[PDB]
């Protein structure tokens, strides 16, 4: 709904595309006004300066239009290739941006909208493509105290899949970006090795849900 | 050119601090290079065989070369015939 | 030797104006603040930083913004917090907020044709022949305007159309509570334009021997491969 | 001022060519532009700059090289402000430089919100707020990501952080 | 670079430097940008 209202509001969403376009106009506009320029010649109108001049004069300031007209023309072309060629990398990345934020979910951070990427939406613009980005960020943190290993019979377990967090009560693990707390067990963790070795460890329960079931 | 303006920073004229005097340090030397030595004289030499009398040292004049005698042609080659009052050249060259 | 810019808020919210000659000492010639990138003549320099605004050089920049007076500050970064730092000390996130962003690029511009022959020398043929003279500059310049009016096609084709199959959204409005009545295309409205795309298309806005030649692809037919795309990654 | 120079007589032919005079300043000014927005793009990716943490502890991690000096002028890292001193050892007419409109201390603070960010808040700052984690812990991450699993660093933590120091 | 490889970790291979690639570090200099790459490989090996 914010999007539809800033959209409306403003013409600032189109000026990184709109720049593109004003600025192909102006080019396409002063090359074209050139025609009135001399370029040294008697007069800008190529058929005035036929109808007054004589054939070898007018072969003369014929050269001299064609020279200047020809470097305008120059001008353009090679503006025009420059301009193209910017505009080619962008549909790449035009064509990348259709493709890949809407087809499949890209890992890379930031190369689609800010932050992870859920998914992407593209909406046709005159002479352009928008993409629209759906992001997951996180908006509230809560402090807590946080330990690599710990150890219960000598050997330091570790987090299968999460970091271990504590609110300094007793230690659960949860998913670095969403706060889950789950008592530690076994099947949250995998032992290796002997807990004297790793800089940092704290003392901790395991819960072996196996053994209060059997007793 | 356009009567109504955006927001922003535009760049339109140049800024030139204008000398506020001419300054002319000509060469100190008073004595004036002769002309007439060279132009009015006894008798040149033949067309096969030429002097360079050669010219150094000294303030010239122009303009008394205009009007003293009515020369034939003058045709003014890489230069401005007016204007050779007002400019220092290098080891200038008579031919006869 | 200097350049001369006038820094204006717009000329809709003010007439006035500062300018700051470029390079030029500020003693020369005629609040003069002296600046690192010129000479400011007609701004306070006020000793607060804000965003930047209307940007001149070398840090500093003026907004109309400090009754009314342009002022150039200092142009501050950011500002600057320190995240609470320690060995034992972590911070996970509580709740999460999902944003829609928008990055615009552009894929396309005007084909545009100009005869070499017709620009240059006129109708007029004894003006085209003394042109034939030259050659291949004809040529050369019509083939690169060709090219660049395929490429403006081809761009076109590689960033849309890399669907085979136009895929048609489902009348079934069952999609677990996303609302996407703007994005999708509406029955009502001509071209089967998204209410979104609506709003884009309205906010961008043989003459002379220069032709602009028709896309090779219709805007209508653009709207269909976008709304395909968005139609197959929803279902 | 180039072409015609001072003359005024020599300004009035440049007339006559047309917007070529005027069309040559604004492609320049495009290019100009662009090498600042071209900064503004690589080094504007932080929304707030953030200070490095006093404390230095870095779980076994050395990264006084790269992080910006208090004690040293500019604001510049032993990596950084090497780097200025290296480029160093390594208007006038018709033509005017301009100056950039980040200064190289502005940038310099770039850098380091990013250096300190990386440090502080992992990947997190990027997407978002920037979130505290433990620098070992951060790099526990890491390894799950390659697919060495954490485990692993945290074993030999030591021996890691002594080759990453050596490394720098 | 600096936004895929200096933010997060980037999956695609020789994108950030040589190997594998746990994170990247921006450097600052006149007109350009040093990046120093943090990558990890694989020193030895058992046949098994
Ligand atoms: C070159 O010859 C001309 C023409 O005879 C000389 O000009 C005359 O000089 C005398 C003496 O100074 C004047 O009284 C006359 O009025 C000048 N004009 C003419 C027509 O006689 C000139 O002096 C001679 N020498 C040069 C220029 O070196
Ligand atoms: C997570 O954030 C969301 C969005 O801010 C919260 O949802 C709001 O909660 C407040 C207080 O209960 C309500 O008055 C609002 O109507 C809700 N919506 C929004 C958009 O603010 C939610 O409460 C937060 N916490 C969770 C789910 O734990
Ligand atoms: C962890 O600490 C929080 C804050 O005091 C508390 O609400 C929660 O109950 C604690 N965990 C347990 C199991 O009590
Ligand atoms: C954390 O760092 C502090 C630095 O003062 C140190 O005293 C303490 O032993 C460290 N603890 C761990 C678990 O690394
Ligand atoms: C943790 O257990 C070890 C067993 O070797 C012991 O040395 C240490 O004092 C204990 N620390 C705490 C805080 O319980
Ligand atoms: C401007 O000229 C004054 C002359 O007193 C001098 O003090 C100042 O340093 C000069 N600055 C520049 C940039 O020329
Ligand atoms: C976490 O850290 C601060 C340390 O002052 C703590 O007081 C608060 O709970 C959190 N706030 C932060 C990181 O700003
Ligand atoms: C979706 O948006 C349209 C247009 O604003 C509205 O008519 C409709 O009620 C919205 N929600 C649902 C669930 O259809
Ligand atoms: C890092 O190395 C520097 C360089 O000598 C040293 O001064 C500093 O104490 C070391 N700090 C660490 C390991 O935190
Ligand atoms: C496994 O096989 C090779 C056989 O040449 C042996 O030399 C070595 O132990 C192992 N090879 C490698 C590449 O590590």
């Amino acid at each position: 709904g914010k999007i539809q209202d800033s959209l409306s509001s403003t013409a600032s969403a189109l000026g990184k595309l709109q720049d593109v376009v004003n600025q192909n106009a102006q080019a396409l506009n002063t090359l074209v006004k050139q025609l009135s320029s001399n370029f040294g010649a008697i007069s800008s109108v190529l058929n005035d300066i036929l109808s007054r001049l004589d054939p070898p004069e007018a072969e003369v300031q014929i050269d001299r239009l064609i020279t200047g007209r020809l470097q305008s023309l120059q001008t353009y072309v090679t503006q025009q290739l420059i301009r193209a060629a910017e505009i080619r990398a962008s549909a790449n990345l035009a064509a990348t941006k259709m493709s890949e934020c809407v087809l499949g979910q890209s890992k890379r951070v930031d190369f689609c909208g800010k932050g992870y990427h859920l998914m992407s939406f593209p909406q046709s613009a005159p002479h352009g493509v928008v993409f629209l980005h759906v992001t997951y960020v996180p908006a509230q943190e809560k402090n807590f105290t946080t330990a690599p290993a710990i150890c219960h019979d000598g050997k330091a377990h570790f987090p299968r899949e999460g970091v271990f967090v504590s609110n300094g009560t007793h230690w659960f693990v949860t998913q670095r970006n969403f706060y889950e707390p789950q008592i530690i067990t076994t099947d949250n963790t995998f032992v290796s090795g002997n807990c004297d070795v790793v800089i940092g460890i704290v003392n901790n329960t395991v819960y072996d849900p196996l053994q209060p079931e059997l007793d | 050119k356009s009567f109504t303006v955006e927001k922003g920073i535009y760049q339109t004229s140049n800024f030139r601090v204008q000398p506020t005097e001419s300054i002319v340090r000509f060469p100190n030397i008073t004595n004036l290079c002769p002309f007439g030595e060279v132009f009015n004289a006894t008798r040149f030499a033949s067309v096969y065989a030429w002097n360079r009398k050669r010219i150094s040292n000294c303030v010239a004049d122009y303009s008394v070369l205009y009007n003293s005698a009515s020369f034939s042609t003058f045709k003014c080659y890489g230069v401005s015939p007016t204007k050779l009052n007002d400019l220092c050249f290098t080891n200038v060259y008579a031919d006869s | 030797f200097g350049g001369v810019s006038v820094i204006t808020p717009g000329t809709n919210t003010s007439n006035q104006v500062a300018v700051l000659y470029q390079g030029v000492n500020c003693t020369e010639v005629p609040n003069v603040f002296q600046t690192r990138a010129g000479c400011l003549i007609g701004a306070e320099h006020v000793n607060n930083s804000y965003e930047c605004d209307i940007p001149i050089g070398a840090g500093i920049c003026a907004s109309y913004q400090t009754s009314q007076s342009i002022i150039a500050y200092t142009m501050s970064l950011g500002a600057e917090n320190s995240v609470a730092y320690s060995n034992n000390s972590i911070a996970i996130p509580t709740n999460f907020t999902i944003s829609v962003t928008t990055e615009i690029l552009p894929v396309s511009m005007t084909k545009t044709s100009v005869d070499c022959t017709m620009y240059i020398c006129g109708d007029s043929t004894e003006c085209s022949n003394l042109l034939l003279q030259y050659g291949s500059f004809c040529t050369q310049l019509n083939r690169a305007l060709t090219g660049i009016a395929v490429e403006q096609d081809k761009n076109t084709q590689e960033v849309f159309a890399q669907v085979k199959q136009i895929y048609k959204t489902p009348p079934i409005k069952d999609f677990g509570g996303f609302n996407f009545s703007q994005i999708l295309p509406d029955p009502s409205k001509p071209s089967k334009r998204s209410f979104i795309e609506d709003l884009l298309f309205n906010k961008v806005t043989k003459f002379n021997g220069l032709t602009v030649l028709p896309p090779l692809l219709t805007d209508e037919m653009i709207a269909q491969y976008t709304s395909a795309l968005l139609a197959g990654t929803i279902t | 001022m180039y072409i015609c120079g001072d003359s005024t007589e020599c300004s009035n032919l440049l007339l006559q060519y047309g917007s070529f005079c005027t069309q040559l300043n604004r492609a320049l000014t495009g290019i100009a532009v662009e090498q600042d927005k071209n900064t503004q793009e690589v080094f504007a990716q932080v929304k707030q700059i953030y200070k490095t943490p006093p404390i230095k502890d870095f779980g076994g991690f050395n990264f006084s090289q790269i992080l910006p000096d208090p004690s040293k002028p500019s604001k510049r890292s032993f990596i950084e402000d090497l780097l200025f001193n290296k480029v160093t050892l390594a208007k006038f007419n018709g033509l005017t430089v301009l100056p950039p409109l980040l200064t190289d201390e502005m940038i310099a603070q770039y850098t380091s919100a990013l250096l300190a960010g990386t440090i502080t808040s992992g990947w997190t700052f990027g997407a978002g707020a920037a979130l505290q984690i433990p620098f070992a812990m951060q790099m526990a991450y890491r390894f799950n990501g390659i697919g060495v699993t954490q485990n692993v660093l945290y074993e030999n933590q030591k021996l890691i952080a002594n080759q990453f120091n050596s490394a720098i």
